RNA sequence: AAUCCAUGACCAAAGAAUCGUCACAAAUCGAAGCUUACAAAAUGGAGUAAAAUUUUGUUUACUCAGUAAUAUGCUUUGGGUUGAAAGUCUCCCACCAAUUCGUAUGCGGAAAACGUAAUGAGAUUUAAAAAUAAUUGUUUAAAUCAACUCAUUAAGGAGGAUGCCCUUGGGUAUUCUGCUUCUUGACCUGGUACCUCUAUUGCAGGGUACUGGUGUUUUCUUCGGUACUGGAUUCCGUUUGUAUGGAAUCUAAACCAUAGUUAUGACGAUUGCUCUUUCCCGUGCUGGAUCGAGUAACCCAAUGGAGCUUACUAUUCUUGGUCCAUGGAUU
């Protein structure tokens, strides 16, 4: 079906008879003619992908496309109604016959997954004004047309356009006669006097000899829910001009792209993805150093004091006395070492004690001291020698979830979940995710059901049952007030062992400086 | 929602029979309270501690809201409750609360002497404590008794209606309400309107501004009034049912 | 058997979408009242006459509730119409440990009854 | 640094103080018997003088001097008995208490002054007044049936 | 001359955070949001119980989506918001293989009457500041330092010399020779040669290739081309050619801020910071606990972003460093 998908790429490394796989990141792979495969992804990891590909090129042909093929993304409901008014076809084609009707659908989710329309379009500067297409069969649009769209598909012409875009000879021939703005203005001025002296034409006709044929590609993505149009490098500017010329189109940026992709449920390679190598490495570095510089920038008595915050954990320990993790970044090294120490404690004996080369730990304070001395040693040289958090999206199905004194050797897999606040509270990034205890299980259930005042309104003015410290199961990376539902959406990553531990889906959220615990429910995301 | 807990009934004794004009004036003033905007109304009936209580249960309340105000209740859409205050002077002619607590919903008191305050703070199953704001207070409002009666749950009731009667008693009412605010330390303060005429009832904004300028913070006024009136209505209904 | 359901084809020109509330099954009552009041106020500056209220399936009951609320509360003429909605469902047909999400697809039409509710000013 | 103003909306309500005449118990009937009309002897300088007298009599000398610096009646008409008085944000509670303590007019007796909406802008006051006027018509239309 | 202590002068950074409450099927000092309509119960759903009917079929009485929705409620935030909202400062917010600053010019930058780096000099006796465009109460300097202004240094690769760790060798900094970085373009006048239109020619106008010249380019401040960017509906032609084009009627909107039009209110409670008051272990500890005060000043948005300048911090909150400034002590 040659449909576009967005999956998780890996860096495979097999010399002879040994295979070790590392999490690389995202990628978009597309097949054409069963032999031409295109792979598009982030440049920083694209360099490594190209390197590991060129390392094995004895029976394989590689082609880089960084300054000869480009793509632009459209989002919204009326995104295709302007792309149609901008694009014009050179001669009759079935791809355009389907795209014309698709432009009137107005709903992207109604269309099926397989929808790729490619053809040869006219120059964007050829058009004077963005004239809209024929709109008279708008009412007679039923499901039979969409049902037939999956059957009727011109594979031949679309494959020819794809092969023309891949081959570097036709891609260069496309630049045969690239008319200048002065030439187009002269053509528009000479068409003022045509042989039919009855109709005013402001456009200019197409020529089979003195005109360049420009190939376009249009693909729909199911995950990002957007329409990506691919076009050569030097041809993108004229299309972009006429696209932005539409008075319902603004330019979306990487920050607004982040807002959009955070809106639905989606994730990011550099910022959100905490388990890949490049993403987590540069995330931890850049964010930690930036926050630390902004923190040391302000003087004493002017910044929030993470070190001195009372009433954070019940039965306070004399180890940190402030924040348990890192003051700036959501650190998973402390999380994994703490959980490893807790697992060791439960493995030596059924119960855990709080207060009493490296010592044989008998209390969680020794685990906190181990975390602290490890971080103090790390304060000098590189961090993350192997990893801190992997992702097990398939291994539990592969064999099983499987849980001598290192505390930092084996990592702890995490699942991508989304926690939604069901009551009063506002989340932020680098937030802590705690698990609801067993003794105070009915109080949170009653708070989630309802507790009103005798006046009638809700009641949030009560005493909070502060939980213990050994309840860290996750960290929220993208915490921002959700505007699509009216509550606070939290994008975190919880542990699978603690997910199976609890018999309920309730979970507590806390900030990095705030000492209040909000209640919510998390939902698993299959990404 | 707003709650009024101090609507007086035009009848002092039990031999006192009601007059149709008094019932009409009470209907007028309740309609005016509902017009200014209210949800809960609790009419009060005054009685003397020296008067003989009847040997009845079916006749303790000469109100019978169901037969008189039961039509207004489902027409205009409000509620009415039973409340009785006790004008207590000295420890005599009494020693009966278990039979007056089952008939009515809210039980109040009106101490006017030295021993009256002590007996009100000692062994009286009361909810609200009311003082004579019109005339002078008995001796002096101190913390030793007020703190002890507020820590158990009994609140102090303030009548902003007595001020709008004449011009001379305004000074005494102010000097008494400020003493009550200074002694109670602004925790257990509930307010009511003891007006019998529809010309002496105000809205929430005016009353709030008055009590704010008289010595009570804006948080105390709102929170106390609303939640404490709702809670006293709730516990009265609960002790009436069970 | 695994089968997913996509939404129904919505073809709105420029203004039929504006003066129209699509009542979901999870949409609260008071939010619907607020948005209906906003639409009722903004219609005659949008240039329409009525406010469309479309709901299908589980939300039909509370859609009729919203209708009969404004029927007598604000004394505004209401018009109820019974329509049919065709929805496309994507099912897997039987014909290697592969994820069930990435499998062969077949489209099937399903007709459901729905209520359109117009409110005048 | 910036002059902060705050307008107060007040209404004159006449209670049906007549014990010889029985009254109908409903919403719109009491709304109509409470919003009947204002008397002819009603003006802006006659209400401002009365409220100034009441303020000087209840608060005192300095209490009236501090509020009478920016105490003006911006908009008021006797047809519906709704007025908008301008005052400062510091003495707004004092003006509300003075409106509450308004006893009677020099010639007209038996009336209540009700403060409804208070804010620091006239646009929102006008919007709330229009909303209240629209809400008033609903019970009237419902009861006319 | 070295170190320490106290004061004063000058440069640079930042503008503490958390919780709860406020009547009206609507409200508040305000604001936003809870709308890609379905519980696969529409391929004319799945079954149970009774009567009658020679089974079907028909009439009554029920079960199933249960993680179920819960009626003006509910969640969020709101004056420095990128530390100055302040200020008669500058600029972007349509393109233009080019009469359109076609500007490879120290670096960064789309631009900036923009930031910074190395060297030399300067003070109404000067390139220019004073005692014949913006801003600032004082408004650069004029022993040395510090600050302002102006005048030079084009990007990358290769060879030699010097200095440092190091003495196979390699790395960094400076300086000299020198190559690579190539869109047949200041503007304008005259002559010659070729082609097209005005429907024969000499001639009239435009384009291109070449040569010659300062040629009154003294309007020393904008003067080039193209572009219907709100919404609704109707008419007509089409496998003879273009697979889409032609034209018509009516309205007025384009209304958009994780503050938005001068609104950002009222108090209560908790944590943190400065100095002083005392105690303790082990001198000391971003140590703990009381007894207190302070949490300031400059000033406030009206479309958005960047640069610069100017106001701020004396018991009227703070922090870091420097000083060929003085004061005391030791060597
Ligand atoms: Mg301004």
């Amino acid at each position: 079906g040659q449909v576009l998908f967005q999956g998780l790429i890996y860096s495979f490394n097999e010399e002879n008879g040994e295979d070790s796989t590392k999490p690389l990141g995202p990628c978009d792979v597309f097949w054409v003619q069963k032999d031409t495969a295109i792979i598009r992804l982030h440049p920083s990891i694209y360099t490594q992908v190209f390197n590991i590909l060129l390392q094995h090129k004895e029976k394989l042909t590689v082609q880089d496309c960084r300054y000869s093929l480009a793509s632009v993304t459209l989002k919204g409901a009326k995104a295709l109604e302007s792309l149609a008014s901008c694009l014009r076809s050179t001669e009759y084609s079935k791809s355009f016959e389907q795209f014309k009707m698709v432009s009137m659908i107005t709903d992207h989710n109604a269309l099926p997954q397989r929808c790729t329309f490619a053809f040869e379009a006219i120059d964007p500067r050829h058009l004077a004004a963005p004239k809209k297409l024929n709109d008279s069969q708008r009412k007679t649009v039923n499901s039979d047309d969409i049902l037939s769209l999956h059957e009727n598909y011109p594979q031949d012409e679309i494959n020819a356009v794809f092969n023309e875009l891949c081959d570097p000879e036709s891609r260069t021939q496309s630049y045969n006669n690239q008319n200048t703005l002065k030439e187009i203005s002269a053509r528009r001025y000479k068409l003022l006097t045509a042989t039919p002296n009855s109709i005013n034409k402001t456009t200019v006709p197409f020529k089979e000899s003195d005109d360049p044929s420009i190939p376009l590609v249009i693909i729909r993505r199911l995950k990002t829910r957007d329409w990506i149009v691919v076009l050569p490098w030097f041809w993108l500017l004229p299309l972009w001009h006429l696209l932005n010329r539409i008075p319902r189109m603004y330019h979306i940026g990487l920050r607004q792209f982040q807002q959009i992709q955070y809106e639905n449920k989606q994730l990011y390679f550099p910022d959100d993805y905490p388990f890949t190598q490049l993403g987590y490495i540069e995330n931890s570095f850049y964010k930690k150093e930036a926050s630390k510089t902004k923190w040391d920038r302000k003087p004493m008595g002017k910044r929030i004091n993470f070190e001195k915050i009372k009433d954070i954990h019940n039965t306070k320990l004399p180890a940190y006395s402030g924040e348990i993790g890192d003051f700036f970044s959501s650190d998973w090294r402390f999380l994994q070492i703490l959980r490893n120490g807790i697992d060791y404690l439960q493995r030596n004996d059924k119960t855990l004690e709080l207060m009493d080369g490296v010592r044989d730990i008998n209390c969680v304070n020794d685990v906190l001291e181990f975390c602290k001395d490890y971080e103090a040693k790390t304060k000098a040289m590189s961090l993350s020698i192997e990893e801190n958090i992997p992702v097990a999206l398939c291994k539990n199905r592969k064999c099983q979830f499987r849980t001598s004194f290192s505390l930092t050797f084996f990592p702890r897999c995490i699942i991508a979940v989304s926690c939604t606040l069901l009551e009063r509270g506002h989340p932020k990034d680098n937030a802590r995710i705690y698990q609801v205890p067993e003794k105070d299980l009915e109080h949170w259930l009653q708070l989630a059901k309802g507790v009103y005042r005798p006046n009638g309104r809700k009641d949030h003015d009560l005493k909070i049952p502060l939980p213990e410290v050994h309840d860290l199961i996750g960290f929220i990376t993208s915490g921002t007030y959700h505007l699509n539902c009216g509550n606070g959406m939290g994008i975190g990553f919880i542990d699978h062992h603690a997910a199976i531990r609890q018999p309920t889906r309730y979970v507590l959220i806390r900030n990095v400086g705030t000492n209040t615990y909000r209640l919510g429910e998390w939902s698993k995301i299959s990404v | 929602m707003l709650v009024d807990l101090n609507v007086p009934w035009p009848q002092n004794s039990y031999a006192d029979k009601v007059t149709s004009q008094a019932v009409n004036n009470l209907i007028k003033t309740l309609s005016t309270l509902h017009m200014l905007g209210y949800t809960h109304i609790a009419i009060n009936f005054t009685v003397n501690h020296s008067e003989k209580f009847p040997n009845d249960v079916k006749l303790l309340n000469p109100i019978d809201i169901k037969r008189r105000f039961g039509e207004l209740m489902d027409r205009t859409g409000l509620k009415l409750y039973s409340r009785i205050t006790l004008i207590i002077d000295d420890p005599s002619k009494g020693q009966s609360l278990s039979k007056i607590s089952q008939a009515f919903d809210i039980v109040a008191a009106l101490p006017i002497s030295e021993k009256g305050l002590t007996l009100s703070t000692t062994n009286l199953d009361i909810d609200l404590l009311t003082f004579q704001y019109g005339s002078r207070l008995p001796t002096f409002l101190k913390h030793k008794s007020i703190c002890s009666c507020v820590n158990r749950g009994v609140k102090l009731e303030i009548v902003y209606g007595y001020a709008l009667r004449d011009v001379q008693a305004r000074r005494q009412f102010v000097s008494n309400v400020r003493s009550v605010i200074r002694s109670s330390r602004s925790r257990g303060i509930v307010i009511g309107s003891g007006a019998m005429s529809p010309l002496e009832c105000r809205n929430i904004l005016g009353v709030t501004s008055l009590i704010k300028n008289l010595g009570l913070p804006s948080d105390r006024c709102s929170k106390a009034m609303g939640d404490l009136a709702s809670l006293v209505l709730l516990n009265g209904r609960l002790r009436n049912k069970s | 058997k695994r089968v997913t359901k996509h939404p129904s084809l919505k073809t709105l020109t420029h203004k039929q979408i504006h003066t129209t509330i699509f009542v979901k099954s999870t949409t609260p009552y008071v939010s619907a009242l607020k948005r209906i009041n906003k639409f009722l106020d903004s219609v005659h500056k949008q240039g329409s006459s009525y406010v469309a209220v479309l709901g299908m399936g589980k939300a039909v009951e509370k859609t009729l509730a919203l209708g009969c609320h404004f029927q007598d509360q604000k004394n505004k003429k209401i018009e109820v119409y019974t329509k049919t909605i065709e929805v496309l469902d994507e099912v897997i047909t039987e014909g290697s440990d592969v994820e069930d999400d990435d499998k062969e697809t077949q489209l099937k039409k399903r007709a459901v009854s729905g209520v359109e509710l117009r409110i005048y000013v | 640094v910036r002059l902060k103003s705050r307008y107060i909306l007040f209404e004159i309500i006449f209670p049906p103080t007549d014990t010889n005449v029985e009254e109908s118990v409903s919403k719109a009937d009491i709304l109509l018997s409470h919003h009947r009309a204002s008397p002819a002897d009603v003006s802006i300088k006659s209400i401002l003088q009365e409220i100034r007298r009441s303020l000087s009599l209840n608060l005192g000398d300095y209490g009236s001097a501090k509020c009478n610096s920016l105490l003006q009646l911006k908009y008021f008409s006797n047809k519906t008995s709704t007025g908008i008085i301008r005052c400062h944000r510091e003495d707004c509670d004092l003006v509300i208490m003075a409106l509450m303590l308004m006893s009677k007019i020099g010639d007209v007796d038996g009336l209540i002054v009700n403060p409804v909406k208070v804010s620091g802008t006239i646009k929102k006051i006008e919007q709330f007044a229009m909303r209240r006027n629209s809400k008033i018509l609903n019970i009237i239309k419902c009861s006319q049936s």
